[PDB]
C-alpha cells in the first residue's frame, strides 16, 4: 500500500463492520461492537461514483457503424479502410484497458489514504489520553464510554478533561 | 478500554488489475465490458430489419425472379443479407458502381416502389414481350427481372426510341436500366435489328452514351451476351431521358427514396423477432447501459463503444482481506 | 510562543475538475483551450487569401464571365469560397477529375497566366468570333469564358486544325480545354460544318480522341447540348498536341504553376481584412499559443489542436479555501 | 487531500499570506505576521511551470489542414475521410479532457504533500521543545523570539540548547 | 548504539523525465525504444527477398528486356525496389491499374510462369515477328516485352482472330496483355489494316472493349505512338477469350500465383546479405524484443511499433543520490 | 519527494548496500555494515517487473504495413493515406511518450513510499527504546546486539524487554 494503512500496519480488515468503507471498533465497559464513519465513507463514495461516472463519460457511445464493400480493383481503398478501423480499434483498446489499470492503483490508494488520514484524524484528538498498541488501536487511559467513544467518532473529544492517566 | 480504526472487508471475491499487481480481490467493483448479447435479429424504435436472405441489394432492386418476397418491402429499421444472398445479377453482367449503390441505400429508411415507364402503354412501336432468359428462370420458367423491361424489334423494326421522365415526387428517385451486349452480330439483328445501335441517357447532371460491345466470352449461366446494369438518382424537379435505337434494358419500376440517418446493412445469419432493442450487432441484439462490448464491431443504433478487451472490471472498494 | 505552518488563498473563482470531484475552486490555474478569434480572413505571412467571392474554382480557372475580378490573380496564401460561389460552369456539362483539380490547386501557392494560343493569331483558318452563348451572359450579351476559346466554323469551312504547345516555363503548366456535344445533327454542322468530327489530345502522357455525342438533353441554362471539360498538367518540356475538325473548346489561357505547401481551400463568409496571423480559421483568425482550440477544426497555417472541449482549465495553484 | 493537510488537518488556508504557496505565521513577543517558505514555495513552482509546458509540449501544434470534396459516386471515400477526421477528433478530445483530469488530481495532491512535507520539516525540528496543537500550529515551551522563530522557518532551529524546554512541568 | 534506514545508490548515469522534472539520475531504468538496425536486407522463414535491381514490378511482369535476370524468379519473402528501379514500361503508355496490380502481388509469396499463347503455334493468321521497337531495344538490338507478342497484319491482311485459354491451374492466373494506338491513320492501317479495330477482352467476371484512340502525340522514347496495358486475375476452372481485328499486344506468358500473407513492397538500396530475420525494415533488419523502433515506419514481418521519438527510457529503479 | 523520505529527511543513499533498493545500516559493539530488507525490496521488484511487462504487454507488436503508391489522379485518396499514417503515428508517439511520463513520476513517488513506510514500520517498532536522530536514524536507548538488530530488521522486535531504556532515557 502507499498509504502503509490497509495491508499495512492495519494488517487486516473486518467483516463485522457492514455500513461502510471504513470505520471504528471499541471496548467499552457496556460491551463491543462496529460502527461505520459517515463522514469518511461517504467522502469516498461520493469520490469513487464521480470517478467511474466520468471514466464513463470519456466514452462516448458507438452509434451507426458499417462496413464498406469493395470491388476487386479497390483492394487498396479497401486496405485503407481496415488499416482506419484496426488503427482506431487497437487505440480504444489499448486507451480502456490503460485507463483501468491507472485507476485501479490510484483507487486502492485513495482507500488506502482515507484510513490513514482517519487513524490520524484519531490519534490527533486522543494524544496523551490513549496510547498507541498497533494494527490501529488505541488503548485508552481515562476510561471511556459509549458517550465519550462517540465523541471520538464525532470528531469532538474534548482532551481537556483527561489527566486520570 | 479501547477504539480501533479499521476498514470494511466482505465475502467478495471479483479481482480487479493494476499496473503494479495482477488479480487483487475487492470488495467492490463495477464491470464496464458487456459481453452477453442476444442472439436475435430485432426492431429498432418499433420497425422490423428488411431480411433480403437469399437475395443481395442487386437481385432485391433489380428484380431478380427469386426474391419476389421483397416486392412488398417499403419502410424497414436496417437491411440483412445472410451466408447466402447469392441471388443478385442472373443475366451476367458488372453492376456499375455497384458499392456506391450500397453505400447509398444505407442511408435509406424507405421507399415507394413505382412504376416509372409502365409495360403495356410506354412502347407502342416496340416489342415489350419475348424479353425473357433461361438464364433468370423459376421453376424452369424462362422469366427477367421484375423491375426491368427487354424490350425488342417489333417485327424486323426496332425504331429510334425517346422516352423521358419528369422526376415530380419531391424526393430522390433510384433509377435503374441495363445494357445489352450480344455476343454475336447475328443476336444483336434478331434482338433489335440494328446493327450499329446505341443508348444515350441523360439528366440535368447525368450525362453518357452506350454502344454495344459484340463479342464472344465464355458462357456464365448459358449465356455468351452480357449485360451491364446502371442507376442514378434523379433529383426532385429533374428529368431524364432515355434514347436507343436497340440494346436498352428499360427501366420498369423505380424508387422514390425516403432518407434517414441510423440505418444500414449488415451480414448476419441469425434469426429476426418480433423484439424491440436500441442496439444491434450481426450476433444479436445487446441491453446494457456499460460502455464497452466486445460482441462485434458492426453496430446499429445506441451502442457501447467496441472493444478488444476480455475483461474490463473498475474498483470502487478497497482490498478485500477477511483472514479466517 | 506558537508558529503555525499553513498554505496560501485568495479572491481567485476560478473552478477545475478533477476525476474524483468536480468544480474545485483554485488560487491559480491556466487556461488550455483557445475559444477567441478575429472574425476576420487574414493574410499569413503579408500574403493575402484569393476571394473567389460569387465564383468557386470551376469559375475561377474557366474564367467565366462572373469572375472577371480574379483575372488577375497570380498568388494567395489560400483559396476562398463563400455560400455565394456558383458561378463556375455555365454552360452544362461535367467537369472531369473536378475534384482532384481542386486538390491541386491546393498544394499551388501562386502561378503565372499566359496566353498558350493567342486568340489573334492562333486560328487563321478558323472562327474566333461568334463563340458565345446565352448559357453564359454576362451584363447584357451572350458571352463565355475568358480562359477558353469557343472555335467556330470559317464560312461553312472548318479544316482539321493542328496546334501544339511545348511547356518553355520550367515547371508544371495547367492545361484546360473542352469537348463540344451539340444536341442535333443540324447544330453541329451549323457550328463546325462537318458532321462527324473529331478531338485528339495528346502529349507525353495524355492521350484522348473525343467524338461528340449528339443527343438532346433536358435544358439546363437553355441548352439542350453539354459541354465537357478537361485539364492536365503539362510537364516542363513535354509536347501537348490538338487535333481537332471540330468540336473543341480551345485552350486560350493557362497556367504555369508554383508549388508551396500549407495552402488550401476553405469555406468562409467573413470579411477579408488588412491584418496579419499564424493561424487562420473559416470562422476567424486565431492570436494564440495554447495548445488546443475549440474554434473550427479546419486550419490554415500554425494552429492550436482542434477539439470538441468546451473547458480545459489546467490548475497550478492549491485548493482555495479562504474561509476567513 | 490524499496527503490530509491541506483541507484536512490544517482546516483552511491564509489569504494573508500573499508571497508564496506555502509558508508560517508565528506568533511572538515581539509580534506576529506571515512569511512564506521560498524554498518550499520554489519547488513548487518549477514543478508545476515544468508539468505544464511538458503537458503543452506533447501536443504538437496543427499545422495546415483542410477538407477535401467528393463527387455524388464517391460517397465511400468521402464517408471514410469523415470516419478518419471524427476518429481522431474523437480521440485527442479525449486525450486532452482526460490529461487534465488526471493532472489537476495530481496537483491538488501535490500541494498536499508539500504542505505535509513542510509541516513534518518543524515537527522534526522542534520536538519536546513545542507541542502540537492541531491546525498545523506548535507551541513553543521556551520562548522563541524573531530569531528563533527564522531558525525555525530556515531549517537551522537551534535544539539542543533551548532544552530549558523542561517547562514540559 | 544505531540502526539508520536508506536506500541503494550507485555509479548509474541514467536520466529519466518526469511531469514535474526533467533529467532525473536514476539506479534502474529500461530502454524501451530500439534504435539500433542491421544495415541489410535480410532473409524470411530461410527465403530470400526477390530484387528487382534496376527493375520496377512494370517491367518485371511484362518482360522488359532489361528484366531478363528475374525470368528465374518463383518465389520470394517480400518485394525490393531501389533508387534506379526504371526499367518497367519500355513502350510509352498507361498501366491501367498498375497500383492496384502492385497491392495484390503484396499478398503474393510464389508463383509459376507458364507460355498461355506460345507464339509459334497460336497464331498462324498473323505475323508473329515485325512486333518489335528500338523503344524496348537490348544489345543495341530493336526488342520487344518477353512475356508479350505484338501482333500485327500477315501480308497485308488481318483476320478477325480469337483465342481462348481455360484455368486448368489450381490457382488464380496472372493474364498481362495490351492494347496498341498507333499515332496517325496511317500508321494505324499499316500495321493492322481494318481502319475501325477493336480489342476485346472476356472471362466469367471480365468484360472490357478496347478502342485504338488515334491521336497526334509527342515522341517518347522515339515512338509517337502509345502502349496500354492491362492484367486480370483469372480464377481456377475459368476462361478468358480475346478477340481483336487489330491493335492487340497479345499474352504470351502468364503467372500462377500462390496467396501468402505477411509480404509487401518495400524500397531500399540496403544490401542484401545471407542473413535471417523476424523484421525488416527500408534501412535494415531489427534484432529486438523491445515494444518501440524509431528506425522506419515500413515494416515486414514481427517488429517493435514505429514511433518518433528520440528517447523513451522507463526508470525501474529510483533517484540515484551517491553523495560519497 | 512525494512522501517526503527520498532526497527528504534521509538525505542521500548509500552506495555501500549492494543487495536491495532500501535498507538498514547498523552501529553494534559486534560492529558496522549495510543490510538489504529481503521483503519490502523483492516486493518493489515484483510490482516494477509487473508495471514494465504491463506497459509493453499493452503495445501491440507492429506486423507487415508497407506503403501503398497512388498516380496522378488520385491525390486526394493519397492524401488520406498520409493524414492517416501521420495521425495515428502523432498519437502513438504521445500516447507512448506520455505513458513514460507519467509511469516514471508513479515509480519514483512509488520507491519514495516504500522507503518511507519502511521507516516506520521500524518507528512503530521501537517507540521509546530508541529517539529519532532526523536523517531516517535511530538511537537506541537500550543496547542492540546482532541479534537484536536482526529482529528490528524482522518485524519480530520484542519492545517490552527493554524497560533497561527507561533508565538511560533519563
Ligand atoms: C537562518 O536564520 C538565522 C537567523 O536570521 C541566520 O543566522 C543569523 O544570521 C545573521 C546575519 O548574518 C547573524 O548576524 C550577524 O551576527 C554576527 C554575530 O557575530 C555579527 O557579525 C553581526 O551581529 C551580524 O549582524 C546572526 O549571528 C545569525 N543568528 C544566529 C542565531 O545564528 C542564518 O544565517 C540563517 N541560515 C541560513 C542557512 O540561511
Ligand atoms: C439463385 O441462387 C441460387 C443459389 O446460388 C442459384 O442456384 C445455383 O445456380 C448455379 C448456376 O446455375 C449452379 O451451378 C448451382 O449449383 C446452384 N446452387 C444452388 C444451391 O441451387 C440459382 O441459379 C439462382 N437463380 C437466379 C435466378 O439467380
Ligand atoms: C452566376 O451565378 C448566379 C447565381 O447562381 C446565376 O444566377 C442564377 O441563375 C439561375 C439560372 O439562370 C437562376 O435560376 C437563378 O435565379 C439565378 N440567381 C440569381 C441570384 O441571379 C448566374 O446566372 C451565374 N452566371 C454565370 C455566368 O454563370
Ligand atoms: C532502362 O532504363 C534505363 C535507365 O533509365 C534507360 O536508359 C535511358 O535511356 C534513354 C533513352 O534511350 C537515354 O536517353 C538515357 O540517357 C538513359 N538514361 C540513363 C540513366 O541511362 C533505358 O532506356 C531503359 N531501357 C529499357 C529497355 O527500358
Amino acid at each position: 500500500g502507499l498509504f502503509g494503512a490497509i495491508a499495512g500496519f492495519i494488517e487486516g480488515g473486518w467483516t463485522g463492520m457492514i455500513d461502510g468503507w471504513y470505520g471504528y471498533h471499541h471496548q467499552n465497559e457496556q460491551g463491543s461492537g462496529y460502527a461505520a464513519d459517515q463522514k469518511s465513507t461517504q467522502n469516498a463514495i461520493d469520490g469513487i461514483t464521480n470517478k467511474v461516472n466520468s471514466v464513463i463519460e470519456k466514452m462516448n457511445t458507438q452509434f451507426t457503424a458499417v462496413g464498406k464493400e469493395f470491388n476487386n480493383l479497390e483492394r487498396r481503398i479497401e486496405n485503407l479502410n481496415k488499416k482506419v478501423d484496426d488503427g482506431f480499434l487497437d487505440i480504444w483498446t489499448y486507451n480502456a484497458e490503460l485507463l483501468v489499470l491507472l485507476e485501479n492503483e490510484r483507487t486502492l490508494d485513495f482507500h488506502d489514504s482515507n484510513v490513514r488520514n482517519l487513524y490520524e484524524k484519531v490519534k490527533s484528538q486522543l494524544k496523551n489520553n490513549a496510547k498507541e498498541i498497533g494494527n490501529g488501536c488505541f488503548e485508552f487511559y481515562h476510561k471511556c464510554d459509549d458517550a465519550c467513544m462517540e465523541s471520538v467518532r464525532n470528531g469532538t473529544y474534548d482532551y481537556p478533561k483527561y489527566s486520570e492517566e | 478500554d479501547t477504539i480501533c480504526i479499521g476498514y470494511h472487508a466482505n465475502n467478495s471475491t471479483d479481482t480487479v488489475d493494476t499496473v503494479l499487481e495482477k488479480n487483487v480481490t475487492v470488495t467492490h467493483s463495477v464491470n464496464l465490458l458487456e459481453d452477453s448479447h442476444n442472439g436475435k435479429l430485432c426492431k429498432l424504435k418499433g420497425i422490423a430489419p428488411l431480411q433480403l436472405g437469399k437475395c443481395n441489394i442487386a437481385g432485391w432492386l433489380l428484380g431478380n425472379p427469386e426474391c419476389d418476397l421483397l416486392l412488398t418491402a417499403s419502410s424497414w429499421s436496417y437491411i440483412v443479407e445472410t451466408s447466402n444472398s447469392e441471388n443478385g445479377t442472373c443475366y451476367p453482367g458488372d453492376f456499375i458502381d455497384y458499392e456506391e449503390l450500397r453505400e447509398q441505400l444505407s442511408s435509406v429508411s424507405s421507399f415507394e416502389k413505382f412504376e416509372i415507364f409502365p409495360k403495356t402503354s410506354s412502347w407502342p412501336n416496340h416489342e415489350t414481350t419475348k424479353g425473357v432468359t433461361a438464364a433468370c428462370s423459376y421453376a424452369g420458367a424462362s422469366s427477367f427481372y421484375r423491375n426491368l423491361l427487354w424490350l425488342t424489334k417489333k417485327g424486323s423494326s426496332y425504331p429510334k426510341l425517346s422516352k423521358s421522365y419528369v422526376n415530380n415526387k419531391g424526393k430522390e428517385v433510384l433509377v435503374l436500366w441495363g445494357v445489352h451486349h450480344p455476343p454475336t452480330g447475328t443476336d444483336q439483328q434478331s434482338l433489335y435489328q440494328n446493327a450499329d445501335a446505341y443508348v444515350s441517357v441523360g439528366s440535368s447532371k447525368y450525362n453518357r452514351r452506350f454502344t454495344p460491345e459484340i463479342a464472344a466470352r465464355p458462357k456464365v449461366r448459358g449465356q455468351a451476351g452480357r449485360m451491364n446494369y446502371y442507376w442514378t438518382l434523379l433529383e426532385p424537379g429533374d428529368t431524364i431521358t432515355f434514347e436507343a435505337t436497340g440494346n436498352l434494358i428499360a427501366p420498369w419500376y423505380a424508387f422514390a427514396l425516403n432518407r434517414g440517418s441510423g440505418s444500414g446493412i449488415i451480414t448476419s445469419d441469425a434469426p429476426v423477432h418480433d423484439c424491440n432493442t436500441k442496439c444491434q450487432t450481426p450476433h444479436g441484439a445487446i441491453n446494457s447501459s456499460l460502455p464497452f462490448q466486445n460482441i462485434h464491431p458492426v453496430t446499429i443504433g445506441e451502442c457501447p463503444k467496441y472493444v478488444r478487451s476480455t475483461k474490463l472490471r473498475m474498483a470502487t472498494g478497497l482490498r478485500n482481506i477477511p483472514a479466517r
